[PDB]
């Protein structure tokens, strides 16, 4: 889809080769498309750059210190605030891939360990209606004007 | 969903759509352009490969990977083999209110009474100790009586006596080998951590008593509670249907 | 001897002359990590093959390369006993020297070009202990030798293939070490085929064409060319008399003159030597004999070059005409006698269906879709090029081994000499000239230890290096470019990072016992990458071969699934320089056996004769008798006195350091103690450490070695002993003038374990003793003055008692748990997290809602718990709370809210809390927390308390040290007189301003000033340092804030139903604690401590038991007047010819050792240790025998048989029939019940399909599994059926209303439609099927 | 007789 | 091997003698774990195929099926008739061998007590209303599967039948993979559909396939029983009285002759030497 776009875009006018020209374009229509798809999550353009400019340099901080990276002259090379570090880098992950083999062998995956914190504990349906049941009994003994008013409201 | 530790996990088919999406999308992109179509018959493999790869992975080729390196779990694999949604979710389980233990050998028992331990026996009937704290009103509340659980008054362990009084319970051994793998007995509380059997039945489970873990389970209903008593109780099989003599032999 | 064999003697029953001592016992494991890392100058093993045979690499381009020239290991950042707390691999960095070197293409050799050699850091490699554990991520783990098949070749005979005939199958199969493979197989038709990597078969002179050969120059080399001559009138031929070997006469076989054979007879003995005593070559035969035979060589026409024949084919009655009408007499053939020498290949000349050189390197191009580039560059690649391919020159030494070549040396290439070779033998076994191997003789299996292996993949890691050196060479810029920035540091520890934590063979450690650990360092395994696998396993891979003997144990594995896969080394084995096994034997010389040791190959066991261990050797002289009883060649046989060469070295030799503990295994069957050298590996230390009784004298040598006790580098006198260190004074001939000559030895205090057991240690020293070399120094958490202490002693009976010991189920008193004797300890972990959620970040203080005072007892004010609290399920450690999130409620509560004037919360509880059943003392906390955020008040007091931990242990290293250089100060002062009035009355300090001299004491101000500075120099540095890892932070994870985690410790008594065994392997649950009234009790009055089934022992056939425990009736036998005699406290005269008389005892003991030459205080310290009783050593064959065990009996006093009477506590009467009663060792095992109940109303869900999880650690129920579901169908039981598959699992609209409905008081029954069927309608929905319901 | 669609693209 | 145990268990085992007797240990150790897998995959494809039968009716009324025999055959009384049939019914009015003496109108439980009458009789033959003859849809009847073993009556209605059959058919599988004729006593000889012929020797030659021996008490019952091929010679008779302790057939077994029933000289036609067959004569006496 880059080379079609290429072709309606040469111009033999400025006379030098065709391969050059050529293979600015579908580079360029590689990396949108490793931006925006072939990733789980669609992170932006912006944030894929600076990766790129953070995980470069993090190999050379290996090779100049001789020694792993801190994060605090890190911020100093890469000319931003350290939070903003510290911003950056809890994106940096992928899913686990929930039929992963968690166990030893093939006993179990990791989609039959995960917790649901959604429903309820049941315990807890058994409170909603007791409480609705006291509040009837005392509205019952309510005066009969007012009872009808915190009903509604 | 998001993890326990602050990530997230997906199952695998919330990839493979996204490749069948993406490459419907390279599609109709591609069509009011109107690409030679040695580049359009191209397009139309790679959705015969991912219609095939929502369906099935390992079928019709080199199955297609995900970062692991291992293959991807298709559509086909939720209803294959024993991994699949019939032998380890639809016919065999989990159930709640249940239990194990190493088992041991109490002789001083008679034939349908069978050992129960303590504070295995007080998560085993939570249910049932909450509606008789209501029912006396020793409990104000739902929520008292599980802020008395802790207090351990000895009128809870009276009204677990009350409680556990004929109320059949199963007892089990996987694997089951024949019709005698699981019986019902009467419990008997004891103060220990194991589960105390009668010797006579070791012979029928083919259990010997070396650390077995053997599993407890309670029938809810008023139906089972009568069934446990009209089948299962051990005395009303003492003739084990492979042949005409008794199981309860001196072994 | 040595001071602790001083303490404690141990009587043994040793009558074969214990002749070569058993080695360290590490040997496989210590030995091969130092061939990775130490520097191997040429002979390369470990780390230098990884280089050379990478480096250099040339550029892509062609115009440059770079050079390794030498690596070096830096000084690890870390130390051992703080990686185990922060969780970090201890490693050094990789460092190594390389130079680029630039050729110009300009100048013939332009090595004038930018040399800039630096030295660059690439990847951190993991290091090994002294004991051979490494740490990963903090935690210790063992790298498992593997077992797999040695490279070379394979020849083999499958059998049951071809069962319409049977036909035999002879194919071969050469095996590489790394890259593509070549197979050689046959087919029921007789034709040579070649499989390459398991593809479509292809017939065998496919790459006799691809491998730049014609017909002729194939066929050469296997027929011989049979000549034959029609002298112008007849055809004549030539003859060996041994070529018509056993063959028809078609023809008047015939001499000139002498008619030998007649027609259609047989040519025997006689015939052939009637070619041979005349010797007859022209035979003169009829044209029609060459019919029958083929053409080997093409023949031309002089005249135009065409020929009458082509090579390979049948010729008939014009060929021959026509040949001889062009003009030809001479004729060459082949040879054909099917039976000897016979054609296989001929018949595959034609059905190959390539007739030249490129078309069949067209084909096996084809064979691997869609050129002649491609097709000679890619079978270049397979078998000759030295990048995919390797032969590995151990692979070399069998493959000339088998062809029975001539040098060991050579190369990791293939020659196409040697292909063709293997060939000719594979058609010579057609045939029946030789034969093939097998599969269990282990000189085709290997091991293949750490080091080894840990080159294998660190290679595969420069491959990933490979792939970029040439991409940022070729197209970049050349000079401007130094060479540290195009090599990636990150991936090549990536790939050896793969290695060491996600392998099957990186296995967790196992500490819960000394023996526990130094069985699973001698472990050899056979799964893992390029072995074999547990499913596609065999039986005949299970089985074992003869060749086992002496080098792989036979009874140490497990019964379950990998019964046949998980085997160990024996005793004495070690590994070879190439990777064979090993075993010593003695060499016998003339009958005299010789104190000469040789370790044998695999192969070279099959040529010789070996005696085993039980031969009577007489004196120095030789065997008694005249029928050994040895074996040979796989076979067990009887053979002369002269012709034995070789014998065993100890006895010991079949069994590993499991099972060769185990007393008495001579009279046990093979299926007892397979269980019982397992079932020793789950000890676990009890909280008292006491000595066993009957041992196999090993325990020396399996405690000193396995490092889990202190050991003495350097003998002498001990100064000082502390509970937390202890130091010793080397005597000062060993001291080296370098040292001040004390030595510091920590001891290593109460910390985790993996499989959370106590570790401790324990100085069995005291204030003012010597201590020799090498020995013990303090006692270990089962050790025992340096001896193996696993359980306990105790006194055992052996009746029937109320049905409590009914099947397998053994009995206890009160005693056993009043003397504590089976108590562990155990310490488990707990830890929280804080994080920063999207909402607000967490954080932890004491000031929690929804708690009382009672909960808010006992924390600081910074909700951790004090260091020393008692603690109980339901309580808190960590007070955490979270902001909770705005979410409005049904509106019952609101205006409940509106009554009492309910103040909400922005804090929601998500503490820790103790797990329940858990009851202890808290012992230990720590603090992690980043670096920037603001050190809390716990972070920096506890850090204030570890700085004055640290800063007064490592001063006191320079308060001794120093005080020996403190003392030569006053040397130097001797001479030239000490100023006595001058040196003590005024103190240390003014030592320099005294009376002085001439350049013999102003050097001596240069001594003073300087080791005032520079030993001022030495210590400031590590104090800095220490204060620098200290008051940093932390490198953590992300989305981590802070991190405390809090050790508590448990101790656990025994319940009824702690699993127990003995020392056979029977088992046992401990059915009921009794009070010690009605127990059984003996005539004198005391009780016996255990009771178990006497119906075992005939069923199990382990009369080993039985033996055992009289020799513990004997070994209190002794121990008793020892114990008359000390209370009653006669004399030491009396006692010193007690002991020589008692342990000086047996007709033909091996050991001799007399009290006469101790001192009198030795012997009051040898009278110490006895008390408890004699132990007894027996070794595994070499045992003790039931006359001797009846003598010893009779010294203590005691009944012959050892069958004594007995009272009942419950009856008070005598009982019918004596009873053997005697000591005996027992153990515990890790199931204990605190493991194992666990049980579950209601708790968490599933997400998919909501049902119960499964585990303790997340409070799950049980499997109710479909072995159960057909149980209940013969029962019938069908409303049991129902909640099982409706209400106890899945309706989230159907469990709930049990809930209400049981606290109601109605057991009511209602059933829905589970969750999982409705997941398996929209599955089916989503596969295009349309899945739906009718109604009634 | 292949099937793999990366041949199937080159060829 | 040549050489096993010799010693004890009380006196020592020698070295290479404890080497090999370990693999009679890890040869059947692996064993059982292998067969334990195969057989419970056995057990699951038998509830498969037996699952669909309830017993849906009480009598289906269906006419005779199989008739029932011991299985004592070559040796001694194996089964007794009466065990077999216990716990069946009778698929007809069945006698008594005083003739016309029935004990049942066409349908009785055989219980143990009625298995006295059997018992002091001579009978060993009787007619059992099978599973295979009932025919009811969808399922088998009470009165063709008969006595529920389990609990020691007929079968109620609606207890499951496919489960129970194939329980207990899985659960033993684990331990389950580890001439010259002589009568013991006399006998009479009863033997039928023969086809035999006197000997030049004047005994009873077999010339038919289909006979075998039975050998019969006093009164008719069999207690041995042995198969004879084709071929064989005796020196016995049938219908008569043998002694006891008694070899009645002797023959060679290892030839299958090819012996003459017809009587008349033999002539060498229709086979030609060199055409249809060779000659190769005896060497030693020429004939
Ligand atoms: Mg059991
Ligand atoms: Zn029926």
């Amino acid at each position: 889809i880059g080379l079609m776009k290429a072709v309606d875009k040469f111009e033999y006018r400025r006379g030098y080769k065709f391969s050059t020209y050529a293979t600015w374009w579908i580079r360029q229509a590689i990396t949108r498309s490793i931006a925006d798809q072939a990733r789980t999550i669609r992170i932006p353009v912006h944030m894929i750059e600076t990766i790129n400019k953070l995980n470069r340099i993090s190999r050379q901080m290996l090779q100049e210190m001789g020694r792993e990276p801190t994060p605090e002259e890190l911020a100093e090379r890469m000319l931003m605030p350290e939070d903003k570090i510290r911003k950056v880098l809890k994106i940096a992950k992928e899913p686990i891939s929930m039929e992963t083999p968690i166990g030893d062998d093939e006993d179990s995956h990791l989609g039959d360990f995960i917790e649901d914190t959604t429903l309820e504990l049941p315990l807890d349906s058994a409170t909603t209606e007791s409480l609705r049941a006291a509040t009837h009994d005392v509205l019952a003994g309510l005066t009969a004007r007012e009872a009808k008013v915190l009903r509604m409201r | 969903v998001p993890l326990d530790g602050g990530r997230f996990a997906t199952s695998d088919l919330n990839d493979l759509y996204r490749r069948v999406i993406n490459r419907n999308n390279r599609l109709k992109r591609l069509l009011d352009l109107a690409a030679p179509d040695i580049i359009v018959r191209n397009e139309k493999r790679m959705l015969q490969e991912a219609v095939d790869a929502l369906l099935d992975n390992g079928r019709r080729g080199r199955a297609i990977t995900g970062s692991n390196k291992r293959p991807l779990k298709s559509l086909a694999d939720m209803i294959k083999g024993k991994q699949g949604r019939f032998r380890q979710n639809l016919l065999g389980k989990r159930v709640d209110y249940s239990g194990r233990s190493v088992i041991t050998v109490g002789p001083y028992l008679r034939l349908h009474q069978c050992g129960l331990p303590k504070k295995m026996a007080l998560e085993l009937f939570k249910p049932f100790i909450y509606g008789k704290l209501e029912l006396r009103g020793l409990a104000t509340t739902i929520k008292a009586a599980k802020k008395m659980v802790e207090r351990e008054e000895a009128v809870v362990w009276d009204i677990l006596d009350e409680v556990i009084r004929e109320h059949p319970v199963l007892l089990n051994r996987a694997p089951t080998l024949h019709r005698l793998g699981i019986q019902a007995f009467e419990p008997v509380l004891i103060e220990g951590k194991a589960i105390q059997l009668h010797p006579l039945v070791c012979a029928a489970y083919n259990a010997d008593f070396d650390g077995d873990q053997m599993a407890v389970h309670v029938p809810l209903t008023l139906e089972a509670q009568l069934e446990a008593r009209a089948l299962m109780m051990s005395t009303n099989n003492i003739l084990s249907p492979a042949n005409g003599e008794p199981i309860i032999v001196p072994s | 001897y040595s001071y602790t064999e001083k303490k404690r003697i141990r009587k043994d029953f040793g009558k074969r002359p214990q002749v070569l001592d058993v080695p360290y016992l590490l040997s496989i494991q210590l030995d091969s990590f130092q061939k990775f890392i130490e520097q191997d100058p040429e002979g390369q093993y470990g780390l230098e093959a990884a280089f050379r045979s990478v480096f250099p690499i040339q550029s892509y381009s062609g115009n440059s390369e770079l050079q390794y020239v030498s690596y070096r290991l830096g000084e690890p950042v870390f130390d051992v006993q703080e990686c185990q707390i922060r969780g970090v691999t201890y490693s050094a960095p990789l460092r190594v020297k390389l130079r680029l070197v630039i050729y110009e293409r300009e100048a013939p050799e332009g090595t004038v070009k930018d040399i800039k050699e630096q030295e660059v850091y690439m990847g951190e490699i993991p290091l090994m202990t002294d004991n051979g554990t490494f740490v990963i991520n903090g935690t210790e783990r063992v790298i498992v030798s593997q077992l797999h098949r040695s490279p070379g070749v394979f020849f083999d005979s499958d059998k049951g293939k071809t069962h319409s005939s049977g036909k035999v199958l002879y194919n071969a199969r050469i095996i590489p070490y790394r890259g593509s493979w070549l197979d050689f197989e046959f087919d029921p038709k007789d034709n040579l085929f070649v499989r390459i990597d398991r593809r479509r078969k292809l017939p065998a002179t496919i790459i006799l064409r691809a491998l730049n050969y014609t017909t002729e120059q194939i066929l050469d080399l296997f027929f011989e060319k049979v000549i034959f001559e029609i002298r112008d009138n007849k055809l004549q031929m030539e003859l060996v008399p041994e070529r018509l070997r056993g063959e028809t006469a078609s023809f008047d076989i015939e001499a000139n003159g002498k008619v030998y054979v007649e027609k259609g007879r047989r040519i025997t003995a006689r015939h052939i030597r009637q070619l041979e005593k005349d010797d007859v070559k022209l035979i003169e035969v009829p044209v029609e004999y060459i019919a029958g035979k083929v053409v080997a060589k093409d023949y031309i026409d002089e005249s135009t070059g065409e020929l009458i024949c082509a090579a390979n084919m049948e010729l008939s009655l014009d060929l021959l005409a026509k040949l001889s009408q062009s003009g030809h007499k001479r004729i060459e053939t082949l040879f054909t006698n099917d039976l000897d020498h016979g054609p296989y290949i001929s018949e595959t000349l034609r059905v190959d269906p390539t007739n030249d050189r490129l078309s069949a390197l067209v084909e096996i191009y084809r064979m691997m879709g869609e050129t002649r580039e491609a097709a000679e560059s890619l079978f270049e690649n397979l078998f000759f090029s030295e990048d995919r391919y390797d032969l590995s020159a151990v692979g070399r030494m069998k493959f000339n081994r088998s062809l029975l070549r001539e040098e060991i040396e050579g190369s990791g290439i293939l020659s196409k000499d040697d292909i063709i070779d293997v060939m000719k033998k594979l058609i010579d076994i057609r045939n029946g000239k030789g034969e093939v191997d097998d599969i269990d003789h282990l000189g085709n299996r290997r091991i293949r230890s750490v080091g080894e292996m840990a080159e294998n993949q660190f290679r595969v890691g420069l491959v990933r290096v490979e792939r970029a050196v040439k991409e940022r060479l070729s197209l970049g810029d050349l000079d401007t470019l130094m060479p540290q920035d195009m090599i990636n540091a990150k991936p090549i520890s990536a790939a050896v990072k793969e290695f060491f934590g996600s392998s099957q063979l990186s296995q967790f450690m196992v500490q819960n016992n000394p023996l526990s650990e130094i069985t699973h360092k001698r472990r050899i395994s056979a799964l893992g990458p390029g072995g074999l696998t547990r499913e596609r396993a065999g039986f005949e891979v299970r089985d074992v071969h003869p060749t086992h003997y002496g080098r792989v144990c036979p009874i140490e594995t497990p019964e379950g699934p990998n019964i046949g896969l998980i085997n160990s080394l024996s005793v004495y084995a070690q590994t070879n320089e190439y990777g064979f096994l090993e075993t010593p034997y003695r060499k016998v010389t003339d009958g005299v056996v010789t104190d000469e040791i040789h370790y044998l190959s695999a192969i070279e066991e099959g040529n010789y004769v070996i005696a085993q261990a039980n031969s009577n050797l007489d004196e120095e002289g030789h065997f008694v008798e005249d029928l050994v009883t040895c074996r040979s060649k796989g076979e067990s046989s009887l053979f002369s006195r002269d012709q034995v060469d070789y014998m065993d070295v100890s006895t010991q030799q079949v069994v590993s350091v499991g099972a060769s503990l185990i007393p008495f295994l001579e009279h046990d069957d093979a299926n007892r103690a397979l269980m019982g050298a397992n079932m020793q590996r789950q000890a676990v230390p009890t909280l008292r450490a006491d000595k066993p009784l009957v041992g196999t004298g090993m325990e020396r040598a399996v405690a000193v070695d396995s490092g889990v006790t202190a050991v003495a580098k350097r003998g002498g006198v001990v100064q000082y002993v502390d509970a937390s260190r202890i130091v010793i004074k080397v005597n000062e001939d060993e001291m080296y003038p370098g040292e001040a000559g004390i030595d510091i030895y920590n001891l290593t205090k109460y910390t985790r374990s993996n499989q959370n057991t106590c570790i401790n240690q324990m100085p069995c020293v005291s204030l003012g003793e010597p201590v020799e070399r090498g020995d013990v120094l303090a006692d270990g958490p089962s050790t025992d003055l340096g001896e193996l202490a696993l359980g306990q002693n105790m006194r055992v009976a052996f009746m029937p008692w109320n049905g409590y010991n009914f099947e397998d189920s053994i009995l206890v008193s009160e005693r056993v748990v009043q003397e504590d004797r089976f108590t562990t300890i155990h310490i488990q972990e707990l830890a929280c997290v804080s994080r920063d959620t999207k909402l607000g970040p967490e954080e932890i203080t004491a000031d929690i809602p929804n708690v009382g005072e009672a909960a808010l007892s006992k924390l600081d004010e910074s909700g951790i718990v004090y260091i020393g609290a008692e603690v109980t399920g339901g309580d808190i450690l960590v007070g955490k709370v979270t902001p909770k999130g705005e979410t409005q409620l049904t509106p019952e509560e609101k205006l409940l809210r509106a009554i009492f004037g309910e103040k909400a919360s922005d804090v929601k509880d998500s503490s820790l809390r103790v797990p329940n059943g858990v009851s202890g003392t808290v012992i230990d906390v720590q603090v992690f927390t980043r670096d920037g955020v603001e050190k809390d008040k716990r972070a920096l007091e506890i850090e204030e308390m570890q700085l004055k931990q640290a800063k007064k242990d490592l001063s006191e290293e320079l308060q001794i040290l120093e005080a020996g250089l403190f003392s030569r100060i006053r040397a130097v002062l001797v001479a030239g007189g000490v100023e006595a009035e001058k040196l003590d009355k005024l103190p240390r300090d003014r030592w320099l301003e005294l009376g002085l001299t001439d350049e013999e004491k102003q050097n001596q101000l240069e001594q003073l000033a300087e080791q005032y500075d520079e030993l001022k120099h030495e210590f400031e540095k590590k104090l800095e340092a220490k204060r620098r890892k200290i008051t940093q932070g932390d490198d953590l994870a992300p989305g981590v804030l802070k991190i405390v985690k809090v050790y508590l410790a448990v101790k656990r008594r025994i319940q009824p139903g702690d699993k127990m065994a003995g020392r056979h392997g029977n088992k046992g649950v401990i059915s009921k604690i009794n009070p010690i009234e009605d127990m059984p009790y003996d005539e004198n009055g005391t009780p016996v401590d255990i009771v178990l089934n006497p119906l075992g022992v005939p069923s199990r056939m382990n009369i080993g038991q039985i033996l055992e425990t009289h020799l513990g009736m004997a070994a209190k036998g002794i121990g008793d007047k020892i114990n008359a005699m000390l209370k009653q406290q006669q004399e030491v005269a009396k006692l010193r010819e007690f002991i020589q008389r008692a342990y000086d005892l047996g007709a033909d003991v091996r050991q001799k050792v007399d009290l006469s030459t101790f001192s009198d205080e030795e012997v009051m310290r040898l009278a110490e240790n006895l008390r408890k009783g004699m132990p007894i050593a027996t070794p595994v064959f070499d045992g003790a025998k039931e006359a001797e065990i009846k003598e010893l009996l009779k010294l203590g006093d005691l009944p012959t048989s050892g069958q004594i009477r007995l009272y009942d506590g419950r009856t008070g009467e005598q009982f019918e029939r004596p009873v053997t009663v005697g000591y005996m060792y027992m153990l515990k095992l890790n199931h204990l019940v605190d493991d194992k109940m666990h049980a579950r109303s209601t708790g968490s869900y599933s997400l998919v399909t909501q049902q119960p999880l499964g585990g303790k650690a997340q409070f799950g129920g049980q499997r109710f599994g479909e072995m159960e579901v057909w149980a209940l169908e013969a029962y019938g039981a069908a409303y049991t059926l129902q909640e099982m598959l409706t209400v106890k699992s899945d309706d989230v609209n159907g469990r709930t209303k049990m809930y209400k409905n049981i606290v109601d008081g109605n057991h009511q029954m209602e059933p829905g439609m589970p969750e999982s069927f409705n997941v398996l309608l929209k599955e089916i929905r989503s596969l295009g099927i349309n899945i739906e319901l009718e109604d009634e | 007789r292949t099937t793999d669609p990366v041949r199937m693209y080159m060829r | 091997i040549e050489t096993p145990i010799t010693a004890n268990f009380r006196e020592g085992l020698n070295v290479l003698q404890y080497f090999i007797s370990t693999h009679g240990a890890r040869k059947g150790l692996a064993d059982t774990a292998l067969k334990t897998a195969n057989s419970g995959y056995l057990t699951r494809r038998l509830v498969d195929v037996a699952q669909d039968l309830v017993v849906t009716e009480d009598d289906c009324g269906t006419h005779e099926g199989i008739m029932m025999t011991p299985v004592i055959e070559g040796g001694d009384v194996k089964e007794p008739l009466r065990d077999r049939v216990l716990g069946r019914v009778t698929a007809e009015d069945v006698l008594k061998p005083g003739t016309a003496d029935i004990l049942v109108p066409r349908n009785t439980l055989l219980h143990e007590q009625w298995c006295d009458l059997l018992e002091e009789n001579s009978v060993d033959a009787v007619k059992v209303r099978s599973v295979v003859s009932c025919d009811t849809d969808f399922g088998v009847c009470a009165h063709c599967y008969g006595r529920d073993l389990a609990r020691g009556h007929i079968i109620n209605k609606g207890e499951a039948i496919g489960v129970i059959a194939a329980q207990s058919i899985g659960e033993p599988g684990t331990q389950l993979t580890m001439s010259s004729i002589q009568v013991k006593n006399k006998g009479s000889i009863k033997l039928s559909n023969v086809k035999s012929v006197v000997n030049s020797s004047g005994k009873l030659v077999i010339t038919s396939r289909n006979t075998e021996l039975k050998l019969i008490d006093e009164f008719g019952r069999t207690k041995e029983s042995y198969k004879v091929p084709y071929g064989a010679v005796l020196a016995k008779g049938d219908g008569e009285q043998v002694a006891g302790g008694e070899t009645v057939a002797n023959w060679d077994p290892h030839t299958m002759p090819v012996i003459t029933e017809v009587s008349g000289f033999v002539r060498f036609t229709d086979m030609i030497d060199g055409q249809t067959i060779t000659r190769q004569t005896d060497e030693l006496t020429g004939l």
